[PDB]
DNA sequence: CAGCCCATGGACCCAGAACCACCCACCC
DNA sequence: GGTGGGTGGTTCTGGGTCCATGGGCTG
DNA sequence: CAGCCCATGGACCCAGAACCACCCACCC
DNA sequence: GGTGGGTGGTTCTGGGTCCATGGGCTG
């Protein structure tokens, strides 16, 4: 993953705008579409494209691409848009449609922005393989408070068995 | 890939389970992937949502576009949700106007293809290998534009004559300018010492004339005008074009020659592989020979490997690279040599064999090849150039070719000094360690006919090895190991130092010829393993043989037969596979492309004692029976210990040389085509002794080896009247002919024979050896031709020596041994004579003995009656001796009236056919349309069975009777005169006469034993 | 005589909106 | 089975600025 | 040594022959 | 309206020669 897939992205946006013709985000999306559906094979998870979510406003919402997980349960979300356009404008009006903000990675063809639990965790660009490396490594490793406490407890029994141990070892 | 459709398989699985939903959005990325995976292998790229404009002004966004590197659509994709009717779908889609070019539309469980506006295939997407199939088919479609440029490169073939006058016309004006004269004069001397020690005028334009068409062509249809300026030949001939060709001269033939480079120029911009459009390379280099100097194409030997041989020997050699040598073509060490390129198209299927890892080191330092002439030079080295481009992405410089004569760059000098750059080069390449030497190289035994006067160039050195090895090792009296191909095979065994293979495409005369018997075995003493592959092919063969051999693998362009083989170096084992017999070209070559090397069940050859590798005598027979004749009877002075045979002396029939000039059905036409020889042979002896010596004069007549000799000595020749003598031209054709020493190449022995031409003797003439033709034995009392039969070898009753009388030829020796088995001292000379006729046709003697009379004189039993035979002999050749005196076969006449009763008409219906009328089952019906207007019928089927050769009796006095168009021009515009009209009474008594003859041996023939001794 | 007043008309371009194509949810 | 709505593309259409910089004044 | 004998296999091409395409004439 | 010539083009397909020229004699 990382450099390896990464670069590979970088070599298929410049074929698709070469053998295409078209600077369109619907033409150029494939790229991106392609980086993190094979991360995700690999990290048990896909990415599932144009998955209709509801917004608290009832208002029916479709991002790019939704990151859903072995259950069926969503876990991140992808918007691209072309370069042609002002990724901070369209920013504001996506979140206000009732677009979700818990793990979403908007995207153009030049600049990254990841925004996790309501704020910029980071913005990179996509012409630097280890930066976009890094982001997509905080996208697909989010994880709910939920899982954040199990691990925690599954670290408290690797300091709690030998404690157990003993009372087992008293009663053998 | 099976493995891509698999995945595909699992991916949509995976969507409708992660995801939950079965909506198309969702799921198209299973098949979007397959499609943009499949294509980034395949030099395409998926592009998804592209708007055309459909033919109705309204736009479609069809869901995927497959587009080329020059944003061309090649094919198109519209996926639909599995919860419809596809089949009711598509049509929805196809009448808004989607494409319906190349469109894969598919719903999650079923794929359907319409190409070309009709449905190729419908799939199911749970089948891998039906998917793979379908997909295959969409990937590999032939667009509009890849056959347009297909058809305009077969237009540019034939329009090539006229490009070429014009560009004629253009050398032809700058001779007329001081400074070309002076630039063409050096580089005439620069090339009298690179390329050839006779580098002329002539071949310095056909250069000048390739640089200006190749420069036009590689700058607008291969879009690499770069080449020149960075290719050292070419930057010295435009030294040389420099002094015309710019300006307003240029500007004048390019408006002219621009209606021919048009098409091609229009086609080639929308093709993007230059695997497609390196069949106009190929084109320009056959055509151009072909209609500027066709001498010069033959003893280059301009043509192209077809692609299926080359890569077949491609892998066949990485294959004998692991098993002897235990390493790759791709390995870093196995320097790849081509000694003769031509297209290139060995070194540019190597490039696209060779890992593209590994390829950059091979291109750069051990891929190497040569060529000698400066067209094939230039295509070669932008064929090996824009492979390796297209295949690594970047363009780099093939620093390996060399414009020298491989057979002349043995210094391993001035060979090779064209430039300087080309001469590092060539001393480069002589110190590099060769462990291949894969090519076809150029086959040329002899110049067709001496007035062509384009002989094989003589190479000292490799002639002087040929010499001391192949030749001195051979018991022939004709070599014919002096061929191009030959020549290149002697300096491949040189040129590997160590170990390698040799991997050639040649004649496959070296397997079974008599005179590469020196070859067979001096090969078996240089490698250590030899595996041919016979592809058959021999269209200078007649009757079954011919059928047998079948088309040949170079697209039935060649008529020599092909033999693919490769001499490993690392006793010999030789391996021998023959491709099936009556097959066609396509079969042959589809054979090369399926079947890999490793499947080829060889056959172990073990060479006999005469190094016969094929066709072997069965040693298992009494065929040490008596002998007709032996070289060694014939050279012998007195003695009977050296007199071992039936007959003493033995001859072949006069060769002419000029069988055109010197033969005639009428005695007083044959005089004034002799008359005229002599007469402008008489003029020819009356020029400057410097044209005499560079045979500059006008050839009407057809001057052969001895005459050119004679003219230059200034020897006159005269008319002599009485050598106007009968000749057995052809079996049963007595045309008349002028037996003279001066006007005949070789009479053989055939003066001591029949004196004179005109002398008393009967010879029993026989074929020779080895006969192509079934075995043929005919009587004669006239001169036998030496193509009466195969190779007709004649065995005369008499001897006449000098000043001398009929000496009988039939040995003593023979006489007792037959009066002493036999034990009657009645036996005659004139009936052992008559005894060997008659055993010579015995139908089991020629089935069991085949294999030793088509390489050995005829050895003769001793049949148990002996009085039998010797009459059966004699009824045969009186049959033959007196075949203008038989009783004729009553065959019905039928003549019919023209057509109409225009004079035309009566001229072409008194103009011959002479057809054996058949049926649609091919057997002879029994009757014959002689002309228009008369048909004869009523010839037994037994009559179409005395077979002497490949064609019956009847089918020989048809044949040599049929107006055929002489192929001299001066005795086809003035001495042309046979009309079947004139001869017509003639030919119908003379078929029904020899209709006779046929069904009696026919008769004779079968009442003999069914079996032999 | 160098500051100090007095004109006077300028070789585009880009946000609203319409509308269109396509597919998904939504009734029907 | 349309229908409206979500999303992205593709035409039209409408509608308008501060400020350079030569010349005449002018005390 | 030049002046006789003796071989020996040869880098295609092209005339019918369908068999279409188109369409005038000929029945139908 | 088919239907067979008339005319021209467009593919296959079948089927096959005399004679160069080195080497070995030879006297
Ligand atoms: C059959 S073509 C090469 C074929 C090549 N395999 C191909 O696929 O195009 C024979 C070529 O050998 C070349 N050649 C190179 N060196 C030669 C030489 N010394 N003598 C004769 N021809 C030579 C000729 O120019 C001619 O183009
Ligand atoms: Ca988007
Ligand atoms: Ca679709």
């Amino acid at each position: 993953m990382s450099l390896q897939l990464v670069k590979k992205f970088q070599k298929r946006l410049e074929d698709i705008v070469a053998y295409g013709g078209t600077r369109n985000e619907s033409s150029v999306r494939a790229a991106f579409q392609q980086l993190l559906s094979d991360w995700a094979e690999g990290s048990g998870l896909r990415l599932i494209t144009e998955v209709t979510q509801k917004a608290v406003a009832g208002n029916n919402v479709r991002p790019d691409g939704t990151l859903k997980d072995s259950l069926q349960q969503s876990r991140g979300y992808w918007e691209s848009k072309d370069e042609a356009d002002t990724l901070d404008d369209e920013i504001q009006k996506k979140l206000a449609k009732g677009y979700p903000r818990d793990n979403i990675i908007f995207e153009d063809s030049r600049l990254a922005v990841l925004m996790q639990n309501g704020e910029e965790v980071q913005r990179v660009d996509m012409g630097d393989a280890g930066a976009l490396a890094g982001l997509l490594k905080l996208f697909f490793e989010f994880e709910p408070p939920q899982v954040l406490e199990f691990r925690k407890a599954v670290d408290h029994f690797k300091d709690e068995m030998p404690h157990l141990l003993k009372i087992l070892r008293e009663a053998a | 890939s099976l493995q891509l459709v698999k995945k595909f398989q699992k991916r949509l699985e995976d969507i409708v389970a992660y995801g939950g939903t079965r909506n198309e959005s969702s799921v198209r990325a299973a098949f979007q992937q397959l499609l943009s995976d499949w294509a980034e292998g395949s030099g395409l790229r998926l592009i998804t949502e592209v708007t055309q404009k459909a033919v109705a002004g309204n736009n479609v966004r069809p869901d995927g576009t497959l587009k080329d590197s020059l944003q061309q659509s090649r094919g198109y994709w519209e996926s639909k949700d599995e919860a419809d009717t596809l089949d009711d779908e598509i049509q929805k889609k196809l009448a808004k106007g989607y494409p319906r070019d190349n469109i894969i539309f598919e719903d999650s469980r079923l794929a359907v293809l319409m190409q070309n506006g009709e449905e190729v295939q419908r799939v199911d997407m749970g089948d891998a290998g039906a998917l793979a199939g379908l997909l295959k088919l969409f990937f590999e479609f032939e667009p509009p534009q890849v056959l347009e440029f297909r058809k305009a490169v077969d237009h540019f073939k034939d329009e090539m004559p006229h490009l070429l006058k014009i560009l004629r016309e253009a050398a032809d004006a700058a001779e007329q300018k001081a400074d070309y004269r002076g630039e063409r004069d050096h580089f005439v001397e620069i090339a009298k010492e690179a390329i050839n020690p006779d580098f002329s005028p002539r071949d310095a334009r056909e250069m000048l004339i390739q640089h200006i068409l190749t420069g036009d062509l590689f700058t607008s249809v291969f879009d690499n005008a770069q080449y020149h300026e960075d290719n050292n030949i070419a930057q010295q001939l435009q030294q040389l074009a420099a002094t015309f060709y710019k300006g307003p001269v240029k500007r004048d033939i390019a408006e002219r020659t621009k209606r021919y480079y048009g098409a091609i120029q229009a086609a080639a911009a929308q093709i993007a592989d230059h695997h497609e459009k390196q069949r106009f390379l190929k084109a320009l280099y056959e055509n151009f020979y072909r209609a500027y100097n066709p001498a010069g194409a033959e003893r280059l030997g301009i043509f192209y490997t077809p692609g299926e041989i080359v890569r077949f020997m491609i892998e066949a050699t990485d294959t004998l690279l692991e098993k002897h040598f235990q390493k790759e073509l791709a390995d870093k060490g196995v320097e790849i040599l081509d000694p003769a390129t031509g297209t290139g198209t060995f070194i540019t299927e190597l490039i696209d064999f060779l890992p593209k890892a590994k390829l950059e080191q091979k291109y750069r330092e051990e891929l190497h090849c040569n060529e000698l002439a400066l067209l094939p030079y230039y295509i070669a080295n932008l064929n090996i150039e824009a492979t390796y481009a297209q295949k690594m992405g970047r363009y780099e410089e093939f620093r390996n070719i060399v414009l020298v004569d491989t057979l002349d760059n043995t210094g391993f000098g001035l060979f090779g000094s064209v430039t300087a750059e080309n001469l590092e080069r060539a001393k480069r390449q002589n110190a590099r360690p060769v462990r291949v030497i894969i090519g076809n190289p150029p086959y040329r035994a002899n110049q067709a006919n001496e007035n062509d006067n384009n002989k094989n160039r003589e190479y000292k050195e490799i002639d002087r090895r040929i010499k001391a090895t192949y030749v001195a090792a051979s018991t022939a009296q004709k070599t014919k190991l002096y061929d191009m191909y030959s020549r290149f095979l002697r300096w491949a065994t040189d040129r590997l130092k160590e170990d390698g293979i040799v991997a050639f495409v040649s004649n496959s005369s070296f397997i079974d010829s008599r005179t590469f018997d020196g070859f067979r075995k001096e090969v078996v003493k240089d490698f250590d393993h030899i595996y041919i592959l016979d592809m058959k092919g021999n269209a200078n063969t007649s009757g079954e043989r011919r059928k047998r051999e079948g088309g040949n693998v170079f697209n039935d362009q060649i008529k020599v037969g092909v033999a693919v083989y490769f001499l490993v170096r690392s006793d010999t084992k030789i391996w021998y596979h023959a491709v099936p017999d009556f097959w066609r070209a396509r079969e042959k070559l589809e054979w090369l492309k399926t079947t890999k090397f490793e499947d080829i069940e060889f056959d172990h050859i073990r060479p006999d004692a005469k190094h016969n590798w094929l066709g072997q005598v069965d040693e298992e027979n009494d065929w040490n029976e008596f002998l007709p004749v032996a070289d060694k009877d014939t050279k012998q002075a007195k003695g009977l210990g050296q007199e071992r045979a039936i007959f003493k002396l033995y001859s072949l029939g006069v060769v002419t040389n000029r069988d055109e000039w010197v033969y005639s059905r009428a005695e007083d036409e044959l005089a004034d085509k002799v008359r005229y020889f002599i007469g402008r042979y008489n003029e020819i002896i009356k020029l400057p002794l410097g044209d005499l010596m560079s045979r500059n004069w006008e050839g009407d007549i057809k001057m052969t080896r001895a005459t050119i000799a004679d003219a230059q000595s200034r020897k006159s020749y005269s008319l002599e009247k009485n050598s106007i003598v009968p000749s057995l031209y052809r079996p049963f054709d007595v045309l008349k002919m002028y037996f003279s020493k001066n006007l005949n190449e070789m009479q053989y022995q055939m003066p001591s024979i029949f004196p004179k031409g005109v002398g008393e003797n009967v010879v029993i003439a026989l074929s020779g050896s080895p006969a192509a033709k079934p075995f043929q034995v005919l009587a004669t009392d006239i001169l036998p031709s030496l193509d009466l039969l195969e190779k007709t070898q004649c065995l005369p009753f008499y001897r006449y020596t000098m000043n001398g009388e009929r000496l009988n030829n039939i040995t003593d020796y023979a006489l007792k041994a037959f009066q002493t088995h036999y034990a009657d001292t009645s036996i005659s000379r004139e009936d052992i004579f008559h005894y060997v006729y008659a055993v010579l046709h015995h139908p089991a003697y020629r089935e069991k003995y085949a294999l030793n009379l088509r390489q050995e004189f005829p050895r003769i039993p001793f049949y148990p009656e002996f009085g039998r035979w010797a009459a059966w002999g004699r009824e045969l050749m009186a049959l033959h001796i007196g075949f203008e005196s038989v009783a004729p076969y009553p065959l019905k006449r039928t003549d019919e009236p023209p057509k109409n009763d225009t004079p035309e008409a009566l001229a072409l219906a008194k103009k011959a056919r002479l057809k054996v009328q058949r049926d649609a089952a091919k057997q002879p019906t029994g009757a014959v349309e002689l002309d228009g207007l008369t048909t004869l019928a009523g010839i037994p089927a037994a009559a179409w069975a005395y077979k002497l050769g490949n064609r019956s009796a009847l089918e020989w006095v048809l044949e040599r009777h049929k107006e055929t168009t002489p192929k001299d021009a001066t005795i086809r515009e003035k001495f042309n005169t046979y009309r079947f009209a004139d001869h017509k009474e003639r030919v119908i008594d003379l078929l029904a006469r020899v209709t006779t003859v046929s069904v009696e041996t026919v008769r004779i023939v079968g009442e003999m034993p069914a079996e032999t001794m």
